[PDB]
């Protein structure tokens, strides 16, 4: 399966997921300073039987989500700084997102 | 002209004048909120000293 | 976004627990708190989305009554009669529409109230519907066995309670 | 947003006209132009294979 | 500014009035937004607006207050009323309303309404405690409705015939039952004409379901009384849409004690605008008929009644039979023993260019001694088993003959004797 | 250059041209690549371009002027034109436009329309503020349509016979039931060429849906008037799109006061195109039929009337009954009470090698009164009277044979006495 950037992220609280938005992305201009998530990736360890009713449940009640592997990146750790532009390049086919 | 000359009367003669819609009326009302003070008062004291 | 509120209202779990007009209310609830948190002030606002197809079409309900506190929902009688309202309480008009319904935050407690909607669903048709068997003896497993009181499996998401 | 008018016709006509068909030219040229810049910024770029 | 004025004026006039305000291109639009143009300019430099008509609640909860002449139509020109004023009036579906409106603002296109000033030609506070529709208590009919004008004209003899063969009453059901090509439709055109030059006060309603264009217009402006009509070229939807208005007004208006009187033609057309228009329930004879499906028309046709503590209703549908199919064939059965009054055109009678083609043997009246006098009914008798023994077609040329001569029923009788 | 005079020319004309020219090899490609090369280079060697048709407006904003000969198609041969057009002029679909255009540049494919000449066969001046077509008020018909040649050919009887069954007037609405193998293609061939050769004046527009293309290109060189036909060989989409254009041509023209005659075959068809484009509604009855999917043939039929301002709309559809399906029966059924003349072709008279198989005895007009005189309508309900005993083979050949004696109708009359 290809990997995702849904803003899906288990095993995190939701106040580390505050600076993101609903696709996943942080705001333009939210500040950090330590290691923390900017960019929602998930991608699927596991198998097919992804339905979108299955998306819309996960995403409201049901277990954690099963195959992500938390494939997001973090900004390393020590180095601090506010975000000011957010680029995005996306393949011919895949629909592009709320923030592109 | 002035905010002590707004506060002491209610908003019924505000809908009277044209051109005095939702925005303005919801703007006076929510500045004054902000403000603490209520649209419609009672003082006798003015314009002290205007 | 109307597509995603309707592939929601149509898509949910427990179509039995929670019946249609009860999704319609309670993804009007979700959206009514959304719009609270949007605005720094108290304006309490339902967005009467089009039950079947369509999208929202909010509105704001401003409380008929001679006082002044919160004027975001403060309407005197006097200076009423207007819009031909000429009554004491229900001025749920019309001045507020465009309603963000899809954002982070907005997302968030939409979540958060669908949850607590379909809890208090299953609630009470849990109790509606095995309150039928109050003079009758219940026969059902134990889900577990607290200090203050014990509650009971009596089938398929049905819960009993029996007092310490 | 009443550019047309009539008196004279045999040649303020003509001239209006000329001016009208002026006007609808850079009008095209313009939404042309606009359009090209959207499908410029709006096509799917190559990223990797 | 009242609204009638600028709804049953010609479109020149508006035209004329939009140029002369310094408006926009209007002759480019529909009448409907053309109107609604003007009473918006004219809202903008003026005073308040003055609207009227017809009231419809939907399922959402607010009220569309609807126009006479564009069928009750939605557009532009409809006023919304919010639901305040039907919890404050207590409003209901078909309410004539009449009072003032205010232009909208932004979120909203149609004239809000400001004060109720007349609810079906009354008084809010007369009509705010009353009594419902189905809650009065039907009778049969007692004042008999005069057809005959007395002048005795070259058509008018129709009417006389009818006289003799269906005494009409406030509160009886008429069923016209006639093939195509039989010349109902002057018929009724007189039936009409007679009832409003004898009985102006009782209001006249004429209704045409799935009729030609061209005899909606030539029949809009030849008789008193709206004449509401819901032509072939719209679908069903606007057919029952009519149809609910039409039945609301007339129960408001013999709510307030006013005579009703509703001609329907036909009532076969109407019966399958229903069966098409309501989802289906599974169950289906021959033709294609549903059985809910003559749920709403039956009572279409069972509204009509004669009210004991005022006022009455007499509703008078046509049943085209005789066409091939078989939705009119079981739609005149499910509604032969329904009427109280059949009147039967027989074509055969039509096409030797003899009219009226009455079937007097198969017409009659139930009940007819509430209506007419001892004598007058002797006659009537009299008169029936003499024409009983006789065909259709000598018959009707011996009725012609002998009434042709005379100019007034009576001295037809005393003459017949 | 003007566009006719390459539109209706032969391709061989066109292909010595473009070989003329010096181009690539032209014969290798559709007439409409053809003609749009050849004008293109016309361009680049000559002066502005002069083109011509229908417009067409989409739910884009521009609008297609598309030309008749290929039934209003799209491809290389159509002119596009902005929206500023349509706000200046405030164009609508079906304008009849010609004027200057342009040829084009990067980006664009298609002729860019320059400057209007005549839209509708009209100044834009008095085009401009003008009367709407559902703004008019329809009426009966009172210029009746002389159909007799006056020659008395061997075929033209068949016009005779049907002046003697069906009086047409302007407004109008004829419909021709007949099952198949009737013989009813040169009947409506013999009518457009005797009201083309008597009035020559009114417009003339005859459309074949659903028909083999044979027959097509047999008419569209035989009559007068642009024949424009959509037969079977296309889908659905392109038939309800030439439906709209040509209904929309006819409501520009009796817009611009011209009488405008259409002959429509059949009508049946064109409904079950209708049926298969138009997205389902859900309620469906026997044979595959839907609600909604008669609404918009039933406004085709109904968009035909006598205006009173000025001009008219006479439209002649013909059903196509007995096929064994359900579709042609329910159409007919929905279509039976709405023509006001019916012109009923049986095939037990047409198998017989008997011509024109004319029904008369089930063919009539309503309100013929207004198209005929006193005492032309007192013979023609004397002929009714006396041929109505008959059957249908008897009466038409005794109709045949007091016809072919006579050569015109009034002496017919008179010797029928
Ligand atoms: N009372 C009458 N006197 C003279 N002619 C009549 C009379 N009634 C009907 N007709 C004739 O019968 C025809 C009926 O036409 P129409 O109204 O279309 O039929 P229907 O009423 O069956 O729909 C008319 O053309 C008219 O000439
Ligand atoms: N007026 C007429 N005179 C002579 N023959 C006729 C006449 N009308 C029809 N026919 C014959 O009937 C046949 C009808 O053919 P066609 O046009 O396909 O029928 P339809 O138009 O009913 O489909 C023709 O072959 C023709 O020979
Ligand atoms: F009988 Be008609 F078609 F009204
Ligand atoms: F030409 Be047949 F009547 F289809
Ligand atoms: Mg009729
Ligand atoms: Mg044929």
């Amino acid at each position: 399966g290809p990997e995702e950037i849904t803003a899906d992220i288990p095993n995190v609280g939701e106040a580390a997921l505050s600076k993101l938005d609903e696709s996943g992305i942080v705001y333009i201009g939210a500040e950090v300073t330590g290691g923390d998530i900017l960019v929602g990736k998930v991608t699927p360890k596991g198998e097919t039987q992804l339905t979108p009713e299955e998306k819309l449940l996960r995403a409201i009640f049901g277990e954690k989500a099963s195959d992500v592997k938390d494939s997001s990146l973090r900004v390393p750790n020590g180095v601090s700084g506010t975000v000011i532009d957010v680029q995005v390049f996306t393949r011919d086919g895949v629909e592009k997102d709320k923030r592109a | 002209h002035y905010i002590g000359d707004l506060v002491q009367r209610t908003e019924v003669e505000l809908l009277k004048t044209p051109n005095l819609g939702k925005k303005s009326l919801t703007e006076i009302k929510d500045v004054l909120a902000s403000r603490g003070l209520s649209l419609g008062m009672r003082l006798e004291n003015w314009p002290p000293a205007s | 976004m109307n597509k995603e509120i309707l592939a929601v209202v149509e898509a949910v779990s427990n179509e039995k627990a929670l019946p249609r007009e009860k999704i319609f209310e309670a993804l009007e609830s979700a959206l009514a708190t959304a719009t609270k948190k949007k605005y720094e002030q108290e304006i309490d606002v339902r967005v009467q989305i089009d039950r079947k197809s369509g999208d929202f079409d909010t509105f704001r309900r401003w409380l008929v009554v001679d006082e002044v506190t919160q004027p975001t929902k403060e309407i005197t009688l006097e200076a009423a009669r207007y819009e031909d309202e000429s009554l004491n309480l229900g001025d749920y008009v019309e001045d507020q529409i465009e309603s963000v319904t899809f954002d982070r935050i907005t997302t968030q407690t939409a979540k958060q109230v669908i949850v607590q909607k379909v809890r208090e669903a299953e609630r009470a048709m849990v109790v509606d519907q095995f309150r039928e068997h109050e003079g009758e003896i219940i026969t059902g497993v134990v889900k577990k066995v607290n200090r203050d009181n014990i509650s009971l499996d009596l089938g398929n998401n049905a819960e009993a309670v029996i007092l310490r | 947003r009443w550019l047309e008018l009539g008196l004279t016709d045999e040649e303020k006509q003509n001239q209006l006209e000329q001016l009208a068909e002026q006007y609808d030219e850079l009008k095209h040229e313009f939404e042309k132009k606009l359009e090209a810049k959207r499908r410029k910024i709006t096509q799917g770029d190559d990223l990797a294979p | 500014m009242n609204l009638t004025e600028l709804k049953n004026t010609p479109v020149s006039e508006l035209i004329t009035l939009g140029e002369n305000m310094g408006l926009e291109n209007l002759a480019r639009m529909r009448k409907q937004d053309i109107i609604f143009a003007i009473l918006k300019q004219h809202a903008k430099s003026g005073e308040d607006i003055f609207g009227d008509g017809v009231l419809e609640i939907l399922q959402d909860g607010f009220g569309f207050l609807r126009s006479a002449d564009s069928s009750y139509l939605a557009g532009p020109d409809d006023i919304y009323v919010s639901p305040s004023q039907i919890r404050r009036f207590n409003l209901r579906t078909g309410d004539t309303i009449s009072g003032k409106i205010r232009p909208p603002k932004e979120g909203e296109r149609y004239f809000a309404l400001l004060k109720v000033n007349e609810v079906n030609f009354d008084k809010p506070e007369n009509a705010r405690n009353k009594i419902l529709f189905e809650n009065l208590t039907p009778l049969h009919a007692n004042s008999r409705l005069r057809m005959e004008r007395g002048n005795g004209s070259t058509e008018d003899l129709t009417a006389r015939v009818l006289d003799l063969a269906s005494p009409i009453g406030r509160g009886q059901r008429g069923l016209i039952v006639a093939p195509p090509k039989a010349g109902k439709t002057m018929l009724l055109q007189n039936i009409a004409q007679s009832i409003a030059y004898n009985h102006p006060d009782c209001v006249l309603m004429v209704l045409l379901i799935d009729e030609r264009p061209e005899e909606v217009t030539e029949m809009q402006r030849l008789v008193k009384g709206e004449v509401v009509a819901s032509t072939f070229d719209e679908p069903a939807s606007r057919h029952v849409q009519v149809a609910e208005m039409v039945i609301e007004k007339a129960k408001r208006l013999v709510e307030h004690k006013k005579d009703v009187i509703i001609l329907l033609d036909s009532i076969t057309r109407l019966a399958r605008a229903y069966n098409t228009v309501v989802p289906a329930s599974g169950k289906v004879l021959t033709g294609g008929v549903d059985a809910n499906a003559l749920h709403r028309p039956k009572r279409f046709f069972g509204a009509a009644r004669n009210v004991e503590e005022g006022g009455s209703l007499t509703i008078i549908a046509t049943a085209l039979i005789d066409t091939g199919s078989k939705m009119d064939e079981v739609i005149y059965e499910e509604f032969k023993g329904t009427g109280n009054m059949e009147l039967h055109l027989s074509r055969k009678i039509a096409e030797k260019r003899v009219f009226p083609a009455i079937d007097y043997n198969r017409s009659g009246t139930r009940k007819e001694e509430l209506l007419t006098t001892q004598e007058e009914l002797q006659k009537m008798w009299i008169l029936r088993k003499i024409i009983h023994p006789m065909g259709e077609i000598d018959a009707m040329e011996f009725l012609i003959n002998k009434l042709a001569m005379t100019k007034t029923n009576d001295d037809f009788f005393e003459m017949m004797k």
